RNA sequence: GAGCUAGCCCUGGCCAGGGUGAAGCUGGGGUGAGACCCAGUGGAGGCCCGAACCGGUGGGGGAUGCAAACCCCUCGGAUGA
RNA sequence: GAAUGCCGGCAUGAGUAACGAUAAAGAGGGUGAGAAUCCCUCUCGCCGUAAGCCCAAGGGUUCCUACGCAAUGGUCGUCAGCGUAGGGUUAGGCGGGACCUAAGGUGAAGCCGAAAGGCGUAGCCGAAGGGCAGCCGGUUAAUAUUCCGGCCCUUCCCGCAGGUGCGAUGGGGGGACGCUCUAGGCUAGGGGGACCGGAGCCAUGGACGAGCCCGGCCAGAAGCGCAGGGUGGGAGGUAGGCAAAUCCGCCUCCCAACAAGCUCUGCGUGGUGGGGAAGCCCGGGUGACAACCCCCCGAAGCCAGGGAGCCAAGAAAAGCCUCUAAGCACAACCUGCGGGAACCCGUACCGCAAACCGACACAGGUGGGCGGGUGCAAGAGCACUCAGGCGCGCGGGAGAACCCUCGCCAAGGAACUCUGCAAGUUGGCCCCGUAACUUCGGGAGAAGGGGUGCUCCCUGGGGUGAUGAGCCCCGGGGAGCCGCAGUGAACAGGCUCUGGCGACUGUUUACCAAAAACACAGCUCUCUGCGAACUCGUAAGAGGAGGUAUAGGGAGCGACGCUUGCCCGGUGCCGGAAGGUCAAGGGGAGGGGUGCAAGCCCCGAACCGAAGCCCCGGUGAACGGCGGCCGUAACUAUAACGGUCCUAAGGUAGCGAAAUUCCUUGUCGGGUAAGUUCCGACCUGCACGAAAAGCGUAACGACCGGAGCGCUGUCUCGGCGAGGGACCCGGUGAAAUUGAACUGGCCGUGAAGAUGCGGCCUACCCGUGGCAGGACGAAAAGACCCCGUGGAGCUUUACUGCAGCC
RNA sequence: CGAUGUCGGCUCGUCGCAUCCUGGGGCUGAAGAAGGUCCCAAGGGUUGGGCUGUUCGCCCAUUAAAGCGGCACGCGAGCUG
RNA sequence: UGGGAGAGGGUGGUGGAAUUCCCGGAGUAGCGGUGAAAUGCGCAGAUACCGGGAGGAACGCCGAUGGCGAAGGCAGCCACCUGGUCCACCCGUGACGCUGAGGCGCGAAAGCGUGGGGAGCAAACCGGAUUAGAUACCCGGGUAGUCCACGCCCUAAACG
RNA sequence: CCGAGGGUAGGGCCCGUGACUGGGGCGAAGUCGUAACAAGGUAGCUGUACCGGAAGGUGCGGCUGGAU
């Protein structure tokens, strides 16, 4: 049957992409978090 | 004269059509129509706000003319009348001799090839909109502002009527569609005679996809819900209401009035309504 | 978090083929005029049968599965909410 | 040493299940250390509205080549979507951007919010919608509308020529629209040809033939031709299109009107440029100077912005045209020609799948286009086949039980069973024929029947064309032939009678319930006078609705038919300007503290003082409720009648052992040989009853009862047969579970059901196929139940708050 | 209660005997035939259907007879539901 | 041809009286009701009186023993549209007549459907009385209906 | 070929019969009330509508076959 991860790299951009996050109080707080961390990719990657 | 049908299908058995026999012209004026923005009861936060919309006919909203003190003393002609789905009454499309081109809500009885004007001065005749204090006692009246220049308000539903009764001051007494009697302004500027499409009140729409097309979603009993959806939820079986009947948000719905009490307009409302 | 699922909004797309034969129109009859009758034309419908497509009724299989809901037979809708 | 402990290692089950669709394989020849598995050839089978081809998403080198086989691949492997390396994606015209707007998003102005932030007009962004200029062939190992060839085209810059009041983010026109049905002419596509081109072939009994087999096109500028769309001309006035306006709009006048004229598309032709089969010989080359023609069928595509009907009344904005304003009329714009200029990103490959979503090379999921031929009434259905693509990445044997999927069955025919569950039957078309009842539509495919192939003869009408031939499509009559059987294969209703429920088509518990549940048109009550009520939000602001009582919210009922009684004492709601109670506040009789005193300070009665509550009324399609005991008639029985107690009032019509009836399989009738079910009645209705509607109702139902016919492997009652497994051999090789085990029966005993204790009996050691009685067998720290001053959902006239409202 | 699956049916048996039938007996208010009642006896046998989930029961047609109980109301790692 | 009388019919308009309700005034201890009463209403200010307003239905005197129509039936007044009928003249047609099974149309009230309207009245219904009871007569309330439009129903002591 | 008739299926008319149910007629001396006949104690009858143990009552309209 149809499963749940159905990818679309616009959906993925536009929900989780660096400039959504940058737009939101709770979105800077997780690149922030994501940065103290040390995480190698702060969004997560997508091909345009 | 609603047209019926042949019982030919389960539906077709109860539904009725208007007679659309007035209508003389079947497409809109290009200069005068603009997109109709569908809502489908949602607000701006994008929440239902009013339950059960959606999913209707595409439409294009014609634009009114609920300001005719706009043209005072320009006479115009009745150029067709037209189907107009943001509303029950049918509308009148107006050539005015400027060669302006306008659309008023049609009243019952006007014709194609008439002129209409607007103004203190006007023929009491079907069309003619007038200051309320100028027209005569007792004529029946449509699309009535409520505040001067303000717009028309009152009376625009198909076959609806209000009725001059008396003047007081800057002020006449109107008897409303909903029967009650209220005070407005003398300058209120009104349209003679009653709407037109009477014969509105009694179509059956048949089926309940007649219902969809309208934009009108299926609406759910609120006894056959759940506690956690509405007063009237649970219960093992049917059940009766078992409280006071009430709405999904508690209030009571049998008889409950609504209207704030310290309204400014009370001063003007002389006897709540009828029946 | 609505890339699943629910509703709505905008913009596109899809529905083999066959059956039934509403209104109206015309002709004929009828009548004071009518209603109405008959034939023709007409092509209506949450109409009918049936693929695609959308479903998931009964039964069997599967049950450390091909599959954390599938497979076979059968069955519902299929111009419409 | 124990925590169903944690991490890791290794065992058991076991050489066990399994190796992923039952579309299917065999041989020869290669290669190589090694071959069922790689390569080639021949044979066989499977898909063919796909299991073929082309896009889009998503994936991201998986593409091509050489070199490999440790691991990956469910076996093998020389092979590979694997490892290493090298190569490979070429655009002014295709797609997106340098164009436009849609929902939505964002947002100078503005509004709101403790902060974060929320709104918001214009404007900006936003596409698979609008707009915009490329077709055919060739070529690579791998890209091609991109390279190359042929023939075409767009925009920008500059120049020349002719012309013109030129000029825009401003005005206007246009763009610009639904659903169903649909005309005319075309094209795509296809069928046929005794014509045109072709390497050949003559078999095995016949055929050297009007024989077989193969192919008979594609693209094309201007012009021309056909078929279509779009479009009135001139004048005068003018106050409207937020300046202007010669435009547009309105009025008058003349002329033109199924036309024509102008314009724009499609199709055909078109200079010219390409393609070109079987067969044969090593992807090539020949065929070949290949030919390239006629007839028919014919789109759902094109002309298109076509036509008609209908109600539910069917985006925007730019390009484009027109009008003018600042301006400028050495300019500028338009037309034609010439030269120059023309950027960024994508382009490999998979793409119904082994490359995407499902942990897997996973029987599942994935949007658009093309989808040939014949026959079966049609069709994308069905069978077989073209092009093309596959035989599903373990095999070889055997021919046990048992399982699955399938085929047949004597006699019987539902006797099976909770139930005809399942499986038979029936099955398309044409014709004859068709009942109660009905809302006159239907019920209806009712039911039930007859026909169905092939040959020959005669004949009616249509389409094309020409009226004729040929081709093609619809028929009618007559005489015959064969078989068990002519929709000879495949696809394709079993039917009737009668209840309950729900009117109906719809909807639902993704993944145990599809229903009688939800919804539904319709009916009623009620709120709402518009800055509406109501809803979301602290607000602003939205929705309601650019609506206005024939409208909008809420509630119940649920097509339709006939109906919907009595109770307002209690709760609710509605009305009541009196009265009663009532907070803050007002008032200040009179008190208290303190100071020598002026004063300062505190307590405070009467009385004035809202909503609410009390009180007085109303109100049932508001919450709700609608009795008991005793007596009575000239056979008996029963009570039309009466007495009395209570109530706010004591259940009306209709219905009733019912989806409701406990006693209950009530009683009687019907159906049956027999009927706890069913149907029809009766009525002492435990415990129906009138919009939580009462009683009916044609039609409808994958709903649930009862019956009958047909037919059956359901059964008496089983039998045989098929294939996939199971079994044996080679290859690969899990699992839950597991205190350890050297693990028998009886009768006892034991914490009360003992392989393990007692006593007897029985028993050589170890396996394989099988069966499930035991190991209180496995699985999941019982869901039932209780307990915990454990938790959560839900209710209310529990408590206490809060929103909201007054 | 860190799980002993719980009615009935079906299938497959097996055991007890307080025996339904068949074998052998005594008594009889046993003439005969037919019964009644008690004693011995468990070898074998103990039907098909309608109703109901039913066990049980009633009924139909037969029968030599249409037994009564146990085996976790025997038997769901055997099936049904 | 010329005339006449008439609530004959249909449509649209419109006038005064009266009842009810509402607003204002003024006013106070009862009103209403019956055989007698009670229910009811009234100091929350009724009844009785005055001014205003709304709304429905019916049409006083004229009015008669009258008139018109086929019957049912028709009553303020105005206009329009339309029927029948009577008289006078003796002008036209030349038996064109009578009746009338079927058919067709009309058809009081009540009743039915979908809308509207609703003052008064009033089945049902509630209450107060009466009574042995009183599911009645009498009284106080009261819903259909009475009214309008359209569509059915088609009955009657539809009688002379 | 036709053909008595037999068979299958589905209709129409009639007759008998059926739990139970509707009212009707009749029946020496039953129970309830008193609707009608006099103004029958509310004049009666009437078509219709609704209600009530029963006669009946009431509404709307009509008739005199109504009395004073
Ligand atoms: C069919 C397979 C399942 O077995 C049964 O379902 C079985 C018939 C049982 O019911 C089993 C016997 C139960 O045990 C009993 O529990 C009782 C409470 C008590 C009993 N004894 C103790 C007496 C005890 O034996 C229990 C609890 O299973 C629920 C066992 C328990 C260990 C389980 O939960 C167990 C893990 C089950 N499960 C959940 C099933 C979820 C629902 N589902 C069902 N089908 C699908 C499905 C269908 C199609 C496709 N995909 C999925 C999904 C599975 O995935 O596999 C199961 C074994
Ligand atoms: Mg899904
Ligand atoms: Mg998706
Ligand atoms: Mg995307
Ligand atoms: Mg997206
Ligand atoms: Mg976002
Ligand atoms: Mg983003
Ligand atoms: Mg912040
Ligand atoms: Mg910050
Ligand atoms: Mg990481
Ligand atoms: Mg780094
Ligand atoms: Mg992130
Ligand atoms: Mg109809
Ligand atoms: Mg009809
Ligand atoms: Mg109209
Ligand atoms: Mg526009
Ligand atoms: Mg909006
Ligand atoms: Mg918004
Ligand atoms: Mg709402
Ligand atoms: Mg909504
Ligand atoms: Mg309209
Ligand atoms: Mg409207
Ligand atoms: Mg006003
Ligand atoms: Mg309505
Ligand atoms: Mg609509
Ligand atoms: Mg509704
Ligand atoms: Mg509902
Ligand atoms: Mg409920
Ligand atoms: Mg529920
Ligand atoms: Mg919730
Ligand atoms: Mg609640
Ligand atoms: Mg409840
Ligand atoms: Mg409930
Ligand atoms: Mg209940
Ligand atoms: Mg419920
Ligand atoms: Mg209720
Ligand atoms: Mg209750
Ligand atoms: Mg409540
Ligand atoms: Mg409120
Ligand atoms: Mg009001
Ligand atoms: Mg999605
Ligand atoms: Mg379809
Ligand atoms: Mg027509
Ligand atoms: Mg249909
Ligand atoms: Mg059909
Ligand atoms: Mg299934
Ligand atoms: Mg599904
Ligand atoms: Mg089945
Ligand atoms: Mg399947
Ligand atoms: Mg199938
Ligand atoms: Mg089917
Ligand atoms: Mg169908
Ligand atoms: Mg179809
Ligand atoms: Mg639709
Ligand atoms: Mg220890
Ligand atoms: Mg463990
Ligand atoms: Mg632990
Ligand atoms: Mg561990
Ligand atoms: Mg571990
Ligand atoms: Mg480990
Ligand atoms: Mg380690
Ligand atoms: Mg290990
Ligand atoms: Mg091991
Ligand atoms: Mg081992
Ligand atoms: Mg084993
Ligand atoms: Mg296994
Ligand atoms: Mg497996
Ligand atoms: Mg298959
Ligand atoms: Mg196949
Ligand atoms: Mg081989
Ligand atoms: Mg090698
Ligand atoms: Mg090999
Ligand atoms: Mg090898
Ligand atoms: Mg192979
Ligand atoms: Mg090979
Ligand atoms: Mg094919
Ligand atoms: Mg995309
Ligand atoms: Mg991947
Ligand atoms: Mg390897
Ligand atoms: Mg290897
Ligand atoms: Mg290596
Ligand atoms: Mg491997
Ligand atoms: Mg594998
Ligand atoms: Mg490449
Ligand atoms: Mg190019
Ligand atoms: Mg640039
Ligand atoms: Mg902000
Ligand atoms: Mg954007
Ligand atoms: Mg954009
Ligand atoms: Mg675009
Ligand atoms: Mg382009
Ligand atoms: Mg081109
Ligand atoms: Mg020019
Ligand atoms: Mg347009
Ligand atoms: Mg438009
Ligand atoms: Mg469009
Ligand atoms: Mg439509
Ligand atoms: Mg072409
Ligand atoms: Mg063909
Ligand atoms: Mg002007
Ligand atoms: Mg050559
Ligand atoms: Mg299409
Ligand atoms: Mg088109
Ligand atoms: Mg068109
Ligand atoms: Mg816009
Ligand atoms: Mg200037
Ligand atoms: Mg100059
Ligand atoms: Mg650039
Ligand atoms: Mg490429
Ligand atoms: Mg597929
Ligand atoms: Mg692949
Ligand atoms: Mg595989
Ligand atoms: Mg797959
Ligand atoms: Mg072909
Ligand atoms: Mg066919
Ligand atoms: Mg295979
Ligand atoms: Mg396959
Ligand atoms: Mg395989
Ligand atoms: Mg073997
Ligand atoms: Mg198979
Ligand atoms: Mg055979
Ligand atoms: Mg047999
Ligand atoms: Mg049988
Ligand atoms: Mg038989
Ligand atoms: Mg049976
Ligand atoms: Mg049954
Ligand atoms: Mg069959
Ligand atoms: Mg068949
Ligand atoms: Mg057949
Ligand atoms: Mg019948
Ligand atoms: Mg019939
Ligand atoms: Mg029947
Ligand atoms: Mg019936
Ligand atoms: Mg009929
Ligand atoms: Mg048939
Ligand atoms: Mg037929
Ligand atoms: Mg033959
Ligand atoms: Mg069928
Ligand atoms: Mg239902
Ligand atoms: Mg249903
Ligand atoms: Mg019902
Ligand atoms: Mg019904
Ligand atoms: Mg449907
Ligand atoms: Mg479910
Ligand atoms: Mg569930
Ligand atoms: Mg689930
Ligand atoms: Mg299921
Ligand atoms: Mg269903
Ligand atoms: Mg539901
Ligand atoms: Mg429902
Ligand atoms: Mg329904
Ligand atoms: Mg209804
Ligand atoms: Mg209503
Ligand atoms: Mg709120
Ligand atoms: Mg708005
Ligand atoms: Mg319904
Ligand atoms: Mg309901
Ligand atoms: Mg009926
Ligand atoms: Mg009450
Ligand atoms: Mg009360
Ligand atoms: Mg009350
Ligand atoms: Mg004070
Ligand atoms: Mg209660
Ligand atoms: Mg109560
Ligand atoms: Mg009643
Ligand atoms: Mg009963
Ligand atoms: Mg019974
Ligand atoms: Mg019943
Ligand atoms: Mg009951
Ligand atoms: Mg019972
Ligand atoms: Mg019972
Ligand atoms: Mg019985
Ligand atoms: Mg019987
Ligand atoms: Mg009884
Ligand atoms: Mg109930
Ligand atoms: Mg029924
Ligand atoms: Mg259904
Ligand atoms: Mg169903
Ligand atoms: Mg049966
Ligand atoms: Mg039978
Ligand atoms: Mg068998
Ligand atoms: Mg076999
Ligand atoms: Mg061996
Ligand atoms: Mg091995
Ligand atoms: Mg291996
Ligand atoms: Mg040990
Ligand atoms: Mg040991
Ligand atoms: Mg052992
Ligand atoms: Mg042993
Ligand atoms: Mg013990
Ligand atoms: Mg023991
Ligand atoms: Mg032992
Ligand atoms: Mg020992
Ligand atoms: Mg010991
Ligand atoms: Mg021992
Ligand atoms: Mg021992
Ligand atoms: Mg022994
Ligand atoms: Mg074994
Ligand atoms: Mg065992
Ligand atoms: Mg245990
Ligand atoms: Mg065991
Ligand atoms: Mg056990
Ligand atoms: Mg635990
Ligand atoms: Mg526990
Ligand atoms: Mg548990
Ligand atoms: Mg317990
Ligand atoms: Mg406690
Ligand atoms: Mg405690
Ligand atoms: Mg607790
Ligand atoms: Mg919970
Ligand atoms: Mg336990
Ligand atoms: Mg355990
Ligand atoms: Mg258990
Ligand atoms: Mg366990
Ligand atoms: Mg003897
Ligand atoms: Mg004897
Ligand atoms: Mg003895
Ligand atoms: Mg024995
Ligand atoms: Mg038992
Ligand atoms: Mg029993
Ligand atoms: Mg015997
Ligand atoms: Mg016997
Ligand atoms: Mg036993
Ligand atoms: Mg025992
Ligand atoms: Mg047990
Ligand atoms: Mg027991
Ligand atoms: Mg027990
Ligand atoms: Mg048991
Ligand atoms: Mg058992
Ligand atoms: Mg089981
Ligand atoms: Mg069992
Ligand atoms: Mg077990
Ligand atoms: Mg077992
Ligand atoms: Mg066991
Ligand atoms: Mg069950
Ligand atoms: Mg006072
Ligand atoms: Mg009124
Ligand atoms: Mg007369
Ligand atoms: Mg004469
Ligand atoms: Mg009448
Ligand atoms: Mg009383
Ligand atoms: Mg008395
Ligand atoms: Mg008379
Ligand atoms: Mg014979
Ligand atoms: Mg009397
Ligand atoms: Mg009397
Ligand atoms: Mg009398
Ligand atoms: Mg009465």
């Amino acid at each position: 049957m149809k499963r749940t991860w159905q990818p679309n790299r616009r959906k993925r951009a536009k929900t989780h992409g660096f400039r959504a996050r940058m737009r939101t109080p709770g979105g800077r707080k997780v690149l922030k978090r994501r940065r103290q961390k040390g995480r190698w990719r702060l969004t997560p990657a997508v091909r345009k | 004269a609603v047209k019926k049908f042949k019982p030919y299908t389960p539906s077709r058995r109860f539904m009725t059509v208007a007679d659309f026999s007035e209508i003389t012209k079947t497409e809109p004026e290009k200069s005068l129509v603009k997109p109709l923005k569908k809502t489908g009861g949602r607000n701006n936060q994008g929440r239902i706000t009013v339950r059960f919309r959606g999913g209707g006919h595409k439409r294009l909203y014609r634009i009114i003319d609920f300001k005719r003190w706009d043209k005072v003393g320009i006479p115009a002609k009745v150029a067709a009348i037209e189907y107009d789905p943001n509303r029950s009454a049918r509308i009148a499309l107006l050539h005015y001799v400027d060669g302006e081109k306008r659309y008023i809500i049609a009243p019952d009885g006007l014709q194609v090839g008439q002129q209409v004007v607007a103004g203190p001065d006007a023929p009491i005749q079907v069309g003619n909109a007038l200051p309320l204090r100028f027209i005569p006692v007792g004529t029946v009246v449509h699309a009535v502002e409520l505040e001067p220049k303000k717009g028309a308000k009152l009376a625009r539903a198909a076959g609806t009527s209000a009725q001059i009764q008396g003047r007081e001051g800057d002020y006449v007494i109107l008897r409303l569609p909903s029967g009650e009697l209220r005070k407005v302004h003398g300058e209120c500027y009104a349209t003679v005679g009653a709407v037109g499409n009477a014969d509105h009140k009694n179509i059956v729409l048949g089926k309940a996809g007649r219902s969809r097309w309208l934009g009108r979603r299926p609406h759910v009993r609120g006894a056959a819900m759940n506690p956690v959806d509405h007063p009237h939820g649970g219960g093992e079986g049917r059940a009766p209401r078992g409280r006071p009947p009430a709405s999904p948000w508690g209030w009571q719905t049998k008889g409950l009035k609504t209207r704030k009490r310290r309204k400014p307009s009370s001063r003007f409302i002389i006897a709540r309504r009828k029946k």
